[PDB]
RNA sequence: UUUUU
RNA sequence: UUUUU
RNA sequence: UUUUU
RNA sequence: UUUUU
RNA sequence: UUUUU
């Protein structure tokens, strides 16, 4: 289960 | 009688004894495929996430929805237990993708969110949260008790009757209103007017007519 | 164009023949999707889509019958309308247009489902209307002897 | 004279996307599916939804 | 530009603590959660929620 | 019926049977477990208490 | 007659 | 159809 | 979801 | 009719 | 469109 950024990109 | 136009059959007879929807891929209820198509294609690309480790973090996304509701309100992070820690998914991309709204998208989880509350109930009682709310008390019917319930034809009668209680209990005479401030905001034009070191006032140029009498 | 009007009536059994129909309207060729464009029939339905949809009826009512003969095939409209017959499922579709070669217990099942479906509905005639200039034009000539921009020039101020 | 070639063009681009046009983001309207009518030059025609007018 | 950079960052801050930006604090709004769009230079994409409009 | 996107499968199924979130740990009634627990720091943090006491 | 998505 | 957090 | 002092 | 950035 | 410190 992946852990996830909040900025992370592709955006 | 099958209907006329300029004397010529307006219907294929051939194709219609050949023709089987199954009544779920037709509906209006449930979105359409190339829209779900696009919302799973659009919050796969918002979480950077791979085509293998998608399908669990629907299998989360599943459950919350089941607890909680599938309003366009939702907003916030979504919890999914990895083992006995939490991961917080971002709600953004999925209310913001979902193209007619977000119950029409999670309506193809609808039966096996369905199945899904009778695994469960299985191991131990197992009632959703929208269930919860609504005060449901018969607790067989809590298989049916979730937020975005698909009614198909092959559902019992009473399943109908608890489902459309719950949302009749629901919606409580939602006023539906369309309009809200438009950004329009200036009411008032433009003071165009030269200011002159001439003038006498800000707001006035020259008595004129004053008389001193 | 019968294919597509076969689709057509299908997805009018599930889904209402109201006027208030936008979207797309979905036909099952084999196991994908195409979706069509609403736009045309509610445009081009003169009267309204209800009676150029009742020329479908006895078509659409026999079609319910053929589903029926497979499988439970209950349309979209009875299960919003919560008909718990099953076997009234060949009269409960939106369009029906009431023969008078029909069961009286049909009668009273479609009127049942329209009196349900409508609820006081009261039919509006008018909303606002696009002449949305209230007030009249300012044709009044501005110019550099005047006194303020809605003001000539004061006449009567005695300064006392 | 673009009205309805525009009028498909929201339909067009909301066929893949959430495409609301910036005037009706500026006006507020809360629908969504009436998008395809909220723009600034729209043509109102007598083939047109009694909603949408 | 920075629209939608600084409404993911609102969000990053409010994981940790209660971050309300200043200009939410003037406008006196009581919600909390849409301190995430009660910034100054918010842009209003189609993509965003009509409670947030 | 199982949902498609482009003729895949969205769901896993062999997840779906090894999944036991115990129905507390995912609502929204109950705040998350950061949020607890940074809560929990910082009322400690403002009151200067040792972590047994 | 219209109003049943 | 939308409105059920 | 928030609103229960 | 014009006035909707 | 500008005007939100």
């Amino acid at each position: 289960v992946p852990r996830i950024k909040a900025i992370t990109s592709k955006m | 009688r099958m209907p006329k136009s300029k004397g010529a059959t307006v219907l294929n007879l051939e194709h219609l004894l050949e023709y089987a929807p199954q009544q779920i891929d037709i509906s209006n209820t449930r979105a359409t495929q190339s829209q779900f198509d696009t919302w799973y294609e659009a919050v796969q690309l918002a979480y950077d996430i791979g085509e293998t480790e998608m399908p669990t973090v629907m299998n989360g996304l599943m459950v919350w929805c089941i607890e909680n509701g599938t309003s366009p309100n939702i907003n916030g992070v979504w919890v999914m237990m990895d083992g006995d820690e939490q991961v917080e998914y971002p709600l953004k991309p999925i209310v913001e993708n979902a193209k007619p709204t977000l119950r029409q998208i999670m309506a193809h989880f609808s039966d096996v969110a369905e199945a899904y509350i009778e695994m469960r109930n299985k191991k131990e009682p197992y009632m959703p949260r929208y269930g919860l709310v609504r005060n449901l008390r018969d607790g067989s019917l809590a298989r049916y008790a979730f937020d975005f319930y698909e009614v198909t034809s092959r559902t019992p009668v009473r399943a109908r009757e608890a489902h459309i209680q719950m949302k009749a209990a629901a919606l409580k005479s939602a006023q539906s209103r369309l309009f809200g401030l438009d950004g329009g905001i200036s009411t008032q034009e433009e003071n165009t007017e030269r200011h002159t070191t001439e003038d006498v006032s800000p707001s006035m140029h020259t008595l004129l007519g004053v008389k001193n009498m």
